[PDB]
């Protein structure tokens, strides 16, 4: 529980930045197991990102977002994970960074920001 | 300009979760610093839930590291973990430590 | 607001240029008001400089200092007032370079000597070095600093060139 | 249709204004949101109420320790009704109240609910309290806690004028033409006019004569917090230090810093300067350095801190937590209060500390204290909270004395009996009638003239109390710019109408089109930002991107941002497109680089028009057409399309005081196109348009014909005369 | 002009020292045992009055805010007619009124004093 595992660290991890509501959403615990809920498409200049999600997933989540770099060179960022003093392994280094928006094109858009006017409206101070 | 990768996105079951919990580890430093030279294995990591600050020192002591946990990253992060067949896993975050070398 | 009238002598009421002299003799003047740049700059080895300006000035009183002075040549400062100085602000109280930047100066307490020009340069740069004995402690002479930066403080505020107190100014 | 617009249109919109809005609707929404929205949240704060009763361990029996829990509910608000001597109920109207001496109000229900919770005191082990009985009769109409009476005010929602008709106004025999606005207390009426106040959680930087050392003072109240810079102009002495509360010798910036968390000197200069370049920012910053780099070790200033406090002999360990806890307990509390924000307030100290080093190089002015724009005006709902707040405080801790003395004799206690439902009542009634806003005991030191007796004698009398604001300074202090008219003042305050003797230019009267924010919720605001691509304050590094803008929401910094045009067009489509309600304002300084957004309650922002530019026409113009202007004629003859219709479109926008700062407004329309003597102004990218000028007087000096013939001081003087005609105050 | 030197090691600020044996002056860490050797006899600066030409300040984005005012006047580099033009942002009391133009096209900046 003190060695860190580093045999498997070698490879570059991206660094993406995910909507709160996005994440949450993909925090789902039935969804955990190995499933294949979504792609990614990247630009041959490498400048367009587009996130798509598959269509196993329910209709009610909109299945395309865009990706935007904030950093084209980054460094000094390191993944690790933890498991039953606790036994530590680092994951790889941190390549890239990366912000998820939605896209226009897909109108579900639209209905989540409808439903971030329901949660405007609401709440009251 | 249309060709584009394909990177499949998959998951890590709760089976694998539940006996490990991840911490962000993030180490303050002006210089790259790797754990293949910089850290001489084996390295011992401790506390002396979160009112006990980390400490990770290395077998000799030179490398003495004191993290703190940093609260109120509204930021909730992900974990892409690579598997053999390169795909992406999601892993949630669960705590942010920022570790400072001492003086 | 006080305030005050002065009335000249009847001799000189008609011209402009005793009331200048006069009005010169009244107002306050201090060095902090005169220096352009009293900067404080780092003077290790006053016998040369890298800047080419104050290198002409140094062999000037180099060949013009007494046996005293080539003996005191260890006791100037490790750090240099170095005084650029204004032209207009120093014509303009008609102020001597060498007699009222020096006479009075080391004569209050033998604490500041100077390597000066005269004010044909183009431009007036004055060395202040203080001068200390050499029986100084040795804690004491390790804190070249600590003493210079006080002192060079109560230099520019404590000392009067010419003039009365308390009259900021003169019309 | 697509035709430019003439002053028989801004009449019509004007006319649409008052025929939605009303000359009193400023009362009327604070009280309903005070009502709706604040009261619920009043009880909510204070909810749980626990008392621990120890094992008294004189006997076996008595080594059970006890818990007692008490938590509130639901606010229920009746219809105002009276219930005579002998004891019959009957609903309460205005004419029993002022003609049998009555006090207008209604009770106020809230539930209850308790917990008892046992014990096994073991020496040595931590209590494992259970649950055992739990007292709650939520389905049951005895549930309902009787706790008070609350004063109603009239034309409200819980008033019965609410809906009232005109034949219903004259069964019940109403003038038509009242507005309501006022309360019935003892059967009088009563008015509470607007309490005038400076804004909070923001950073000013004054400024001070020299004879003293002081050089500059820079302010924040959120809790106050001091950063003054001691040391004079020109001289080798530069001192910063911090003056932080319960902490009385002081201690400077970089030992701060070093307690705070950020160890090395060079992060230092990154917090607080922006700019590499610049040397004389580092150059005042270098004493700073030498002196804060003796020690490297926090537990020196934290046994500085510990020292001070009343408490002598502490041990040192003690010291260092209790210093320690009051950094992130009552150090900037606007920002946050709980465990690990360090990172933000770190920042926001560097930013205090740059912009009192700014104004110190002479970059920037002292802040103007006159500026309209950071003054707030507290109507009856915040005022009325805050009192409530205070009683409800008073009584709950009652509740827990009493509870806690009838645990001491072992006798259950009374609901109904441990309440004293007159409390709440007896404050509220005497600080409406007596107008001496606070509590019975400490009246004397209490703000005095809140609420008035309002003035029947003429109708325009009436109408011009039911809009006054009064600023809170000793009407004998000699502060003259406070009482002259400022260049913020227009369109927001009337220019002629002020009282003359000791009350001149401290009372203020609205314009005819100034109204004022309600309040809403930041939440949504920063979650939308943040979504939008805005980098959190975390992960800012300012040498990575020294161009960065920054970012505000009420004074709390969140961060960064890079692009901040688009932001700002986005903001304002949302703004326009009904997406965030039209009384928040968004100002962008483009000189330093900030973004700023306000969301509170109390500020005064008036109606204007909108002008974009048309490439069919080729220059700018007016978003409002004759087609619009022929809707509304149609609505109003019909008496939809209506003043919000307007809005919702993006054909008008609401401008405060502080917004105004950044735009550009063609008076006369006819202005935007390429007797007296009326000039033609060189500007050609025009923003918005004046609706009418004539809006910027109030209701008083509204009768006056021909105002600007005269001299200005005629004008006031008949605005005072105006008061005093005879006339029909009211047709019953 | 003297610019803070920080130390390699733990970022901190090099304090001066001398070397009397070889007579020449270093930069030390007090917290470490870095030492670096001066490349010039200036360390430390003291300005009193300030002879600086006043700047237009910050000039990024200057085009888009729409309460400045505007002209005709010629770019001297790009030939073109329209641009800002602002008085100086610095705030001294004894300030000039010279102008300052920021060309609409080039982003160039120039005065309308015009001495050679």
């Amino acid at each position: 529980s003190l060695d860190l595992d580093l045999e498997r660290s070698n490879r570059q991890v991206w660094l993406v930045r995910l909507p709160m509501f996005l994440a949450e959403k993909w925090r789902d615990r039935n969804n955990l197991h190995g499933q294949e809920l979504g792609k990614i498409r990247i630009n041959k200049d490498g400048s367009k990102i587009t996130l798509l999600l598959n269509e196993n997933d329910n209709d009610s989540i909109p299945h395309e977002y865009d990706l935007e770099l904030t950093k084209k060179v980054v460094e000094n960022e390191y993944v690790f994970t933890e498991q039953n003093p606790k036994k530590t392994a680092i994951v790889g280094t941190v390549c890239h960074e990366c912000q998820v928006m939605p896209s226009m094109n897909d109108p579900n858009y639209h209905k989540i920001v409808e439903q971030r006017r329901n949660i405007v409206k609401l709440n009251n101070k | 300009p249309n060709e584009y990768n394909e990177f499949p996105l998959r998951a890590i079951p709760k089976e694998d979760l539940e006996n490990m919990r991840t911490h962000l580890l993030k180490f303050q430093s002006k210089k790259k610093i790797n754990p293949v030279t910089d850290f001489h294995l084996p390295v011992r990591l401790h506390r002396k839930e979160e009112f006990y600050p980390w400490v990770m020192e290395d077998f000799d002591g030179y490398n003495t590291w004191v993290g703190s946990y940093e609260a109120g990253n509204s930021d909730s992060y992900v974990l892409l973990s690579v598997e053999d067949d390169g795909s992406f896993t999601m892993i949630p975050a669960d705590k942010v430590y920022k570790f400072t070398a001492r003086n | 607001t006080p305030s005050l009238t002065v009335y000249l002598e009847p001799g000189h009421a008609a011209d402009q240029e005793q009331a200048k002299l006069i009005r010169s003799a009244i107002e306050h003047t201090t060095l902090k008001s005169v220096t352009i740049a009293s900067e404080i700059y780092y003077d290790p080895d006053p016998r040369s400089t890298v800047i080419p300006e104050d290198e002409e000035i140094i062999q000037l009183h180099f060949s013009l200092l007494d046996e005293e002075a080539e003996q005191s040549f260890d006791q100037q400062s490790p750090w240099l007032l170095r005084l650029e100085l204004d032209r207009a602000a120093m014509n303009d109280k008609d102020l001597t370079m060498g007699q009222v930047g020096e006479r009075i100066k080391q004569t209050f307490k033998n604490d500041l000597f100077v390597i000066w020009s005269e004010d044909n340069d183009e431009k007036l740069i004055i060395r202040c070095r203080v001068v200390r004995p050499k029986s100084l402690d040795a804690e004491t002479e390790a804190e070249e600093d600590h003493m210079l930066k006080k002192i060079e403080n109560t230099m520019l505020e404590n000392i009067t060139l010419r003039g009365v107190e308390n009259i900021e100014r003169v019309v | 249709e697509s035709a430019p617009i003439t002053a028989e249109d801004s009449w019509a919109v004007i006319s649409a204004f008052f025929r939605e809005k009303g000359l009193v609707s400023q009362q009327l929404d604070s009280f309903n949101q005070f009502v709706d929205y604040t009261l619920q949240d009043i009880i909510c704060e204070d909810s749980t109420l626990i008392l621990e009763q120890l094992a008294q361990h004189t006997t076996e029996s008595d080594n059970i320790s006890r818990k007692y829990e008490i938590s509130f509910g639901k606010i229920y608000v009746t219809k105002p009704m009276v219930n005579e001597s002998d004891g019959v109920t009957h609903a309460l109207y205005p004419q029993e109240a002022r003609l049998r001496n009555l006090t207008y109000s209604s009770g106020l229900f809230v539930d209850v609910k308790k917990r008892t919770y046992e014990a096994i005191d073991v020496p040595g082990r931590e209590l494992k309290y259970e649950l055992i009985a739990e007292e709650s009769e939520d389905d049951s109409e005895s549930g309902k806690v009787f706790i008070g009476r609350l004063p109603i005010m009239l034309r409200s929602k819980n008033c019965y004028l609410s809906e009232a008709t005109e034949s219903d106004l004259y069964k019940l025999k109403e003038c038509p033409f009242d507005m309501g606005g006022y309360f019935i207390i003892n059967g009088s009426e009563k008015v509470l006019i607007a309490q005038e106040r400076s804004a909070g959680n923001i950073v000013q930087v004054f400024k001070k004569a020299a004879p003293s050392p002081i050089s500059h003072v820079a302010e924040i109240r959120s809790s106050t917090l001091q950063v003054k810079l001691y040391g004079r102009e020109g001289s080798s002495a530069r001192t910063i230090k911090a003056t932080l509360p319960y902490i009385k010798q002081d201690i400077p910036i970089v030992i701060i810093f070093r307690a705070l968390g950020i160890i090395p000197d060079g992060e230092i200069l990154e917090h607080i300067c922006y700019d590499v370049n610049d040397w004389q920012m580092l150059e005042m910053l270098k004493p700073c350095v030498e002196d804060g780099f003796v020690i490297q070790d926090r537990e020196t200033a934290l046994d500085f801190i510990g020292r001070r406090g009343t408490a002598l002999g502490i041990k040192k360990e003690k010291r260092i937590q209790y210093a320690k806890d009051i950094l992130q307990k009552e150090f900037l509390p606007h920002i946050t209060q709980l465990e690990g924000f360090e990172s933000r307030k770190a920042f926001f100290l560097g930013y205090m500390i740059n912009r009192l080093l700014l104004c110190a190089l002479d970059r920037k002015d002292q802040d103007d204290r006159d500026h309209f724009g950071k003054k707030r005006l507290d109507l009856a709902g915040p005022l009325l909270a805050q009192l409530f707040k205070t009683l409800f405080k008073k009584l709950t801790k009652d509740i827990f004395r009493y509870m806690q003395r009838t645990v001491e004799e072992a006798h259950d206690f009374n609901m109904k009996l441990a309440i004293n439902a007159k409390t709440i009542t007896s404050g509220l009634k005497y600080a409406l009638a007596t107008g001496n806003w606070g509590e019975q005991k400490k009246a004397m030191s209490s703000r005095a003239g809140v609420s008035q007796v309002l003035n029947r004698y003429t109708y325009s009398s009436t109408l011009s109390h039911l809009r006054r604001t009064n600023t809170p300074i000793g009407r004998d202090g000699k502060l003259a710019k406070p009482r002259q008219l400022h260049n913020t003042h227009w369109g927001l305050v009337c220019p002629a109408e002020t009282p003359e003797g000791q009350a001149c230019g401290l009372v203020k009267n609205l314009s005819l089109m100034s109204c004022i924010s309600v309040g809403t919720d930041p939440m949504p605001i920063i979650t939308f930002l943040s979504e939008w691509g805005m980098e959190p304050l975390e992960d800012y590094v300012p040498h990575q991107s020294p161009d960065a803008t920054r970012v505000f929401v009420n004074g709390v910094w969140h961060g960064v941002h890079r692009n901040p045009a688009r932001l700002m067009e986005t903001l304002r489509t949302l703004r326009r497109k009904g997406d965030i309600n039209p009384e928040v304002s968004m100002i962008r300084d483009i000189r330093e680089k900030e973004l700023k957004i306000f969301t509170d309650a109390g500020r005064v922002y008036r109606p204007l028009f909108i002008v974009e530019d048309d490439e069919s026409l080729g220059h700018k113009e007016l978003k409002v057409r004759k087609g619009h202007i022929a809707k509304l004629m149609a609505t109003e003859y019909q008496d939809e399309y209506t003043w919000s219709s307007l809005l919702n479109e993006g054909l008008v926008e609401y401008i405060d005081a502080e917004e105004e700062e950044s735009i550009l407004i063609a008076m006369q329309p006819e202005d935007l196109e390429p007797k007296r003597i009326r000039v033609s102004h060189h500007a050609t990218t025009f923003t918005h348009c004046e609706i009418h000028p004539s809006m910027i007087l109030g209701v008083a000096a509204s009768i006056i014909p021909f105002p600007d013939h005269n001299q200005s001081p005629r004008n006031t003087y008949q605005s005072a005369m105006g008061k005093q005609a005879m006339g029909v105050f009211l047709t019953n | 002009m003297t610019t803070f030197r920080f130390c390699r090691d733990c970022n901190n600020m090099l304090y001066p020292r001398e070397d009397k044996e070889n007579n020449r002056l270093l930069f030390e860490c007090r917290t470490c045992s870095y030492v670096e050797e001066a490349g010039s006899p200036l360390v430390y600066r003291h300005e009193l009055i300030t002879n600086i030409g006043e700047t237009a300040g910050v000039v990024q984005d200057i085009g888009s805010d729409p309460t400045l005012p505007r002209s005709d006047r010629e770019c001297p580099k790009c030939h073109s007619r329209e641009n800002v033009f602002f008085q100086s942002q610095q705030r001294r009391k004894d300030t000039s009124m010279v102008l300052f133009f920021v060309c609409l096209s080039c982003s160039h900046i120039f005065t309308s004093d015009q001495k050679n």
